[PDB]
RNA sequence: CACCUCGAUGUCGGCUCGUCGCAUCCUGGGGCUGAAGAAGGUCCCAAGGGUUGGGCUGUUCGCCCAUUAAAGCGGCACGCG
RNA sequence: UGCGAAUGCCGGCAUGAGUAACGAUAAAGAGGGUGAGAAUCCCUCUCGCCGUAAGCCCAAGGGUUCCUACGCAAUGGUCGUCAGCGUAGGGUUAGGCGGGACCUAAGGUGAAGCCGAAAGGCGUAGCCGAAGGGCAGCCGGUUAAUAUUCCGGCCCUUCCCGCAGGUGCGAUGGGGGGACGCUCUAGGCUAGGGGGACCGGAGCCAUGGACGAGCCCGGCCAGAAGCGCAGGGUGGGAGGUAGGCAAAUCCGCCUCCCAACAAGCUCUGCGUGGUGGGGAAGCCCGUACGGGUGACAACCCCCCGAAGCCAGGGAGCCAAGAAAAGCCUCUAAGCACAACCUGCGGGAACCCGUACCGCAAACCGACACAGGUGGGCGGGUGCAAGAGCACUCAGGCGCGCGGGAGAACCCUCGCCAAGGAACUCUGCAAGUUGGCCCCGUAACUUCGGGAGAAGGGGUGCUCCCUGGGGUGAUGAGCCCCGGGGAGCCGCAGUGAACAGGCUCUGGCGACUGUUUACCAAAAACACAGCUCUCUGCGAACUCGUAAGAGGAGGUAUAGGGAGCGACGCUUGCCCGGUGCCGGAAGGUCAAGGGGAGGGGUGCAAGCCCCGAACCGAAGCCCCGGUGAACGGCGGCCGUAACUAUAACGGUCCUAAGGUAGCGAAAUUCCUUGUCGGGUAAGUUCCGACCUGCACGAAAAGCGUAACGACCGGAGCGCUGUCUCGGCGAGGGACCCGGUGAAAUUGAACUGGCCGUGAAGAUGCGGCCUACCCGUGGCAGGACGAAAAGACCCCGUGGAGCUUUACUGC
RNA sequence: GGCGAGCUAGCCCUGGCCAGGGUGAAGCUGGGGUGAGACCCAGUGGAGGCCCGAACCGGUGGGGGAUGCAAACCCCUCGGA
RNA sequence: CGUGGUUCGUGGAGCCAUGGGGGAAUCUGGGCGGACCACCGCCUAAGGCUAAGUACUCCGGGUGACCGAUAGCGCACCAGU
RNA sequence: GCGGGGGGAACCUGGGGAACUGAAACAUCUCAGUACCCAGAGGAGAGGAAAGAGAAAUCGACUCCCUGAGUAGCGGCGAGC
RNA sequence: CGCGGGGUGGAGCAGCCCGGUAGCUCGUCGGGCUCAUAACCCGAAGGUCGUCGGUUCAAAUCCGGCCCCCGCAACCA
RNA sequence: CCGAGGGUAGGGCCCGUGACUGGGGCGAAGUCGUAACAAGGUAGCUGUACCGGAAGGUGCGGCUGGA
RNA sequence: GUGGGAGAGGGUGGUGGAAUUCCCGGAGUAGCGGUGAAAUGCGCAGAUACCGGGAGGAACGCCGAUGGCGAAGGCAGCCACCUGGUCCACCCGUGACGCUGAGGCGCGAAAGCGUGGGGAGCAAACCGGAUUAGAUACCCGGGUAGUCCACGCCCUAAACG
């Protein structure tokens, strides 16, 4: 039955997406976090 | 006026339909038109200032000339009348003889094929826009301008109109459809006779969806809620207000009144 | 009353399945009778077996219909999820 | 720094147990092949299942799963020689298909501008943004694997350049157009389908008959111009002109003059068209798959016929139905040795996608998961129709454990003597009914309904006669709708499959609708409709600190708030309290104003500090209004010429004392009230009475046709619900082979009784009973498991909610 | 302080979908009627939160499932269409 | 007047700062020594810059009565996987 | 023409700024100008050259350590600061 | 049982707080007016304060018990 | 074939009876009031409408069968 | 037919003055109202009486009558438009074309009803003050439907001469 995940490629982008978080400052923070973490992805592909 | 229909389904027994005899534009609208922005009640931040809004047929808004002091002069031929879904009066269209079309909110008693002009010459007769301060005391006029140049405000619903009832200096007063009694300016323009489909009042709804198609989404009241959501929330059955009623925000909604008391229009206000 | 159980002993009634007690409803045996007979009354012995089908109500119970030898009363975590 | 406990933490390994289960009951059998090994891989045959799909095509999403070679550790619920798995190699070809070097939509973003402590919000134009608009490719062949992409044939588009001819050319500006709903729908086509005695074709005569006007198979596809047929769009000329934010010769508007029509002009569909291409059954060939032949294949008539096309078609209706570009026209600066237009010719034509899965073993669901997933095609026969039901085509599948046995019991299913609701909270469930045609059809009603009311009859096949339509010649054929007559067979003719049981009578809700995703679908919400109230427009109201925005490009016939809830008849009295409304007076009142009068200090001038009267808003007080505002709407005692009762009276209280209607009720405690009805019997139900614990008029009163998967009561019909069970089917359960979990678990060498014990003992006492160990079974016990009781209390634990609790904002 | 409306709720823009039957509103036409009308009767017409019913959307009752095929499923039945 | 800073929570409440109102002077001018007045002192506001001594540890080094693969960093191993 | 923009472990200044908690309840008070968010700076940052201190005819910028001192005070004069 | 209110001439009510002399309306009785009754007018009588204790100088009054009465309550279970 | 009738279902009319309920007629001396007849002590009546223990009262209009 | 009359006869649209009420302005003070007599009510928050302005609805004084018109119900300021009946004179035309009238159809005071509107004065119901034994009446103060208009119903009457 409609399960929760339901891709689709641009909403991926358009939410979650380098653009979407750079523009609000709570998104760069996330990229911050991320970079300083090292995590080998700052945002989902 | 007012179709009525024999009772082949529920509700169809007690609806009731307005009567288009009055119309001549078949569908079409002149391009005059333009296009509407459907709100569902909501501002600018996503969010609903005004409740129960949305759904209703698509519309194309009639641009409709609610200065008429740009033709003065000029007069028209009333081409046609027309449906505006916009308003619960029907607009006309005037041909100006200058070759420009403009749409004028369609008058009581106003022809097809009647000549219309505006100005401060112009017959005391039905459609001719004039200033305030020319129009003879007592006739009754419609689509008013509230200060000079500002645009139509007062009685453009189907059916209303207001009345001059006296001058006092550059200032007429007028009885509005709410039976307030105002100082206008004189200057300000107005245009002879009631506005008119006033059949228009006794449309009877008659089922749920016909709401819908105006817009109007099922209205909830707070006796329905839970006290969450309103000041009737609440309480086992039913159950009476419990206190002096109230809107969803809290205020009291009998008799509380609401008018901002330092308002400056209140020098040129009289009435109820 | 507040003793085991609140880091759980599922609670009425029904149904199914019973088993036990006897302060015995019936059947068997008795004494007394204000026991003529038949039919009762009361009390004693007796737990082997039996102990109906419906209407009403969630009902237990009760009331009622039609029968019956009789239409027993209790206990078993108000027996038994 | 020493562990045995913390439902401790991490790991390991046990128990349950060779137990449950191995994932749809569409289904399998055999022969051959391969290989170390075969139920499980390959190939043949036979059998079964899907077929508005379980077949095919597209979009998401997935991302090599694709094709092939080698391979079986693991993954695969068994097996595996196979694979969606390991290794490796190969495989996706576009000016025309999709997207982008085009447009705009919501929304987003945003030169200007506005706002905001910062972050940042807003915002005109512009810009971004498509499954909308615009735009040029069709048929066939080819690969192991791609093809509107390669190839073959036939067509087309835009840029660049040149030639020729035409013309005031020229735009991001002006105008036209693009450009629009819902329902119904004409004519003509097309896709698609059926039939053919006609045309083409390998073969076939079985088992009793048939060498036949037999059986079987096939009878098309694409195509520029031109041409036909059907449709779409559209007036032509002049004069005036002040409007379309400059200017226009354009468009608009007034006048005149011809057309009224597709006549013309133009555009599209379809047909035909030079050419090109396909082309069955069957037999043969070794594939895992295809290829040869059939073949010089035929290539044609009739009929059905779209929801598709002609398309901007037509009609009706109200709820009144995008935008911008492409496109055409008009002019502007400008340039008119430019430029643009038309034709022809040569050249130029970029980026990305393209495998494969795609109702699923490749997507979302931890799984090769009985769930979920948008668009298109979806054949034939029959049944009234159909995308329904049954069977079938093409095509695809038998669901990745099997073999046996034939217990209990479970599930799904079939039947049943007599009875027929006696079952039970309740006919729950299951039966009955069931499609179409005809007869027929009540109360009541808002006149539509109620209605499929109810209850009935018909229904197949054969021959005969005969009516109307469609297409065709008015004709035959083919197709559609019938009408009458005589017969035939069976238990039965909607012979299988899909396909209402009905009636009476209450309650509640008018109605269709909506809801607690995952225990409630209802009497709850909503609803048209009624009332009150607010709001004069920079409206009230809402969101935001603001700017802004919604309201509304609306204007009192409008908008907001509130209650009530179709409709009918109605909706009484109380304004003392609270709320709101009104009230220029008076009372009280903050800051401020005002300073009588006092004080500190200094030699003083002074500096400094208190400070009474008085003048001072809103608010409250006070006066009054207000009931579809919050709300409220009595008590005791007497009294009629039998009795009872009390129309009547007395008296206390109140702001006023409940009107109509209704009433043991979704409300009545006593209560199974009393009486009546229905029943053999009725705590329910219907009717009535009134002693209404504790009904009552917009948290509406009392009714109401129709409606309801609501809730009550009764009858008929019919039944395995029951008396009361029986038999049968299949899937499990049992047995054998394969694979093989789980909660739980102090350790166990784990009996009954009567006692005892922290009061319910396998474990203590006394007696009794009892050889060791299993399997199928039942659930009485281990105060069985599960979940640190959800009830209850306790904690100066929490949180939602309320208000005339406190304190703030 | 951030992350979430790829689930779910509402709205906005833009597309798509709803086999087949049934009932027969207004209107129109004709006829009757009248002084003229209202009206009546036919035929036509094809309305509706109209009827039956697939797709589609649901989730009524019962059964099964309950370490499930499934952390909401399957069968029969049923509502809207 | 309203507030913040200080140990100072309105307190006898000054000092430093400043949102609001009124609003000066230039040495004989002004601020301060905790309400205010006198006296006696201190200091010169409404412009700006200024090493060092100080904080820290991504980084390199040296040491340890620091750990030794359930420890030590989450990671001794192709881990922010 | 020159510059700015963004990043940086912690450390720094500035703009803003909580609650649990403590008070064995709770409002002032505490936690705390903490957490955190924002701007900015740099290898440090801040601060700095008296309109100071504050009782001595005293001391001389600023920062940092020790001490003064849990003193003076502050305080529902409570908790505590 | 629980809690709050009550009990006073024939009726219905004050008085009880706050100790000392019981009031009001109606009713009853005697008279008047009327032909007569009712209305009306002038006079009058009538209660030991539910009951039993107690407190005080003095108790309807304040306290206790018992007795009837009216109202509210009886929830989670 | 038709057919007496029997059956099954649904209508219509009539009569009888029914808890209860509506009024009505009648009945030597009941209770409440006094509406009408004499300006009947508010002229009367009247259609209607609201109200009220009851006669009735009141509104609007009408009549004289009143002044 | 022709020519002439009188008329509140009907329908529609206009229009005038008096008064009542309310509001605004003015001046002005201690009561006004009301009755059998009062009381409620109103009034020092400035009432009543007085004047000026304004708003709004209803009804039309004198003329007016013992009058006129209409089938009846009914019809009354003035103006215009449309329109019915009626009578007189002339003696011109048709040639009995007549009467009445069950059914039908239409009209039909007031009140009442529906949907809108309008609402000044009046006033069922209702409240209050007096009266009374009571007073759900009579008198007084308030007062909502209604009275008014449009459309559509109802169809009654001491609709009587
Ligand atoms: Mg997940
Ligand atoms: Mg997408
Ligand atoms: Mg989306
Ligand atoms: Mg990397
Ligand atoms: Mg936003
Ligand atoms: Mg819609
Ligand atoms: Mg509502
Ligand atoms: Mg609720
Ligand atoms: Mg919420
Ligand atoms: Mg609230
Ligand atoms: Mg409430
Ligand atoms: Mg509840
Ligand atoms: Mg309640
Ligand atoms: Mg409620
Ligand atoms: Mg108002
Ligand atoms: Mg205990
Ligand atoms: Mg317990
Ligand atoms: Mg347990
Ligand atoms: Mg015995
Ligand atoms: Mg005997
Ligand atoms: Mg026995
Ligand atoms: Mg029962
Ligand atoms: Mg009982
Ligand atoms: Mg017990
Ligand atoms: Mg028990
Ligand atoms: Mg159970
Ligand atoms: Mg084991
Ligand atoms: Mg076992
Ligand atoms: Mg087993
Ligand atoms: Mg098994
Ligand atoms: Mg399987
Ligand atoms: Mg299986
Ligand atoms: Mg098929
Ligand atoms: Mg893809
Ligand atoms: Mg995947
Ligand atoms: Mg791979
Ligand atoms: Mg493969
Ligand atoms: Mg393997
Ligand atoms: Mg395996
Ligand atoms: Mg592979
Ligand atoms: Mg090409
Ligand atoms: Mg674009
Ligand atoms: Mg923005
Ligand atoms: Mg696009
Ligand atoms: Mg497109
Ligand atoms: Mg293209
Ligand atoms: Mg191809
Ligand atoms: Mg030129
Ligand atoms: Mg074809
Ligand atoms: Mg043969
Ligand atoms: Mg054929
Ligand atoms: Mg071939
Ligand atoms: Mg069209
Ligand atoms: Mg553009
Ligand atoms: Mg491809
Ligand atoms: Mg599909
Ligand atoms: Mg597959
Ligand atoms: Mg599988
Ligand atoms: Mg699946
Ligand atoms: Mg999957
Ligand atoms: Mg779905
Ligand atoms: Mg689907
Ligand atoms: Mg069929
Ligand atoms: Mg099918
Ligand atoms: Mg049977
Ligand atoms: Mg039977
Ligand atoms: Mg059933
Ligand atoms: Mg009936
Ligand atoms: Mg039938
Ligand atoms: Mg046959
Ligand atoms: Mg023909
Ligand atoms: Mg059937
Ligand atoms: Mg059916
Ligand atoms: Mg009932
Ligand atoms: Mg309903
Ligand atoms: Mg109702
Ligand atoms: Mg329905
Ligand atoms: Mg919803
Ligand atoms: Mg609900
Ligand atoms: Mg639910
Ligand atoms: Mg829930
Ligand atoms: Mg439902
Ligand atoms: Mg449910
Ligand atoms: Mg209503
Ligand atoms: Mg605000
Ligand atoms: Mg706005
Ligand atoms: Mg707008
Ligand atoms: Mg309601
Ligand atoms: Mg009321
Ligand atoms: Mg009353
Ligand atoms: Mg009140
Ligand atoms: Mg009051
Ligand atoms: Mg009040
Ligand atoms: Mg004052
Ligand atoms: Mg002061
Ligand atoms: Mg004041
Ligand atoms: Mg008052
Ligand atoms: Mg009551
Ligand atoms: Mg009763
Ligand atoms: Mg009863
Ligand atoms: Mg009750
Ligand atoms: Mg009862
Ligand atoms: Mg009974
Ligand atoms: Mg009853
Ligand atoms: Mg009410
Ligand atoms: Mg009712
Ligand atoms: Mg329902
Ligand atoms: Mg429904
Ligand atoms: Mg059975
Ligand atoms: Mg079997
Ligand atoms: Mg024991
Ligand atoms: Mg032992
Ligand atoms: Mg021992
Ligand atoms: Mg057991
Ligand atoms: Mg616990
Ligand atoms: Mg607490
Ligand atoms: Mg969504
Ligand atoms: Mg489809
Ligand atoms: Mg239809
Ligand atoms: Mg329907
Ligand atoms: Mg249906
Ligand atoms: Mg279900
Ligand atoms: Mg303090
Ligand atoms: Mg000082
Ligand atoms: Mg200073
Ligand atoms: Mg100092
Ligand atoms: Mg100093
Ligand atoms: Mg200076
Ligand atoms: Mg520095
Ligand atoms: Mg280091
Ligand atoms: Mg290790
Ligand atoms: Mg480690
Ligand atoms: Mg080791
Ligand atoms: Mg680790
Ligand atoms: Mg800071
Ligand atoms: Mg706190
Ligand atoms: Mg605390
Ligand atoms: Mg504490
Ligand atoms: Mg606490
Ligand atoms: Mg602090
Ligand atoms: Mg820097
Ligand atoms: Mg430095
Ligand atoms: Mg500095
Ligand atoms: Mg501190
Ligand atoms: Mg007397
Ligand atoms: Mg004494
Ligand atoms: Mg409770
Ligand atoms: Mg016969
Ligand atoms: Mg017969
Ligand atoms: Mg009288
Ligand atoms: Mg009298
Ligand atoms: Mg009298
Ligand atoms: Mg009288
Ligand atoms: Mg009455
Ligand atoms: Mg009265
Ligand atoms: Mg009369
Ligand atoms: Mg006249
Ligand atoms: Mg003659
Ligand atoms: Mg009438
Ligand atoms: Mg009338
Ligand atoms: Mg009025
Ligand atoms: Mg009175
Ligand atoms: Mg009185
Ligand atoms: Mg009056
Ligand atoms: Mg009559």
């Amino acid at each position: 039955m409609k399960r929760t995940w339901q891709p689709n490629r641009r909403k991926r982008a358009k939410t979650h997406g380098f653009r979407a978080r750079m523009r609000t400052p709570g998104g760069r923070k996330v990229l911050k976090r991320r970079r300083q973490k090292g995590r080998w992805r700052l945002t989902p592909a | 006026a007012v179709k009525k229909f024999k009772p082949y389904t529920p509700s169809r027994r007690f609806m009731t339909v307005a009567d288009f005899s009055e119309i001549t534009k078949t569908e079409p609208e002149k391009s005059l038109v333009k296009p509407l922005k459907k709100t569902g009640g909501r501002n600018n931040q996503g969010r609903i200032t005004v409740r129960f809004r949305g759904g209703g047929h698509k519309r194309l808004y009639r641009i409709i000339d609610f200065k008429r002091w740009d033709k003065v002069g000029i007069p028209a031929k009333v081409a046609a009348i027309e449906y505006d879904p916009n308003r619960s009066a029907r607009i006309a269209l005037l041909h100006y003889v200058d070759g420009e079309k403009r749409y004028i909110i369609a008058p009581d008693g106003l022809q097809v094929g009647q000549q219309v002009v505006a100005g401060p010459d112009a017959p005391i007769q039905v459609g001719n826009a004039l200033p305030l301060r020319f129009i003879p005391v007592g006739t009754v006029v419609h689509a008013v301008e509230l200060e000079p140049k500002k645009g139509a405000k007062l009685a453009r619903a189907a059916g209303t109109s207001a009345q001059i009832q006296g001058r006092e200096g550059d200032y007429v007063i007028l009885r509005l459809p709410s039976g307030e009694l105002r100082k206008v300016h004189g200057e300000c323009y107005a245009t002879v006779g009631a506005v008119g489909n006033a059949d228009h009042k006794n449309i009877v709804l008659g089922k749920a969806g016909r709401s819908r198609w105006l817009g109007r989404r099922p209205h909830v009241r707070g006796a329905a809620m839970n006290p969450v959501d309103h000041p009737h929330g609440g309480g086992e059955g039913r159950a009476p207000r419990g206190r002096p009623p109230a809107s969803p925000w809290g205020w009291q909604t009998k008799g509380l009144k609401t008018r901002k008391r330092r308002k400056p229009s209140s020098r040129f206000i009289i009435a109820r």
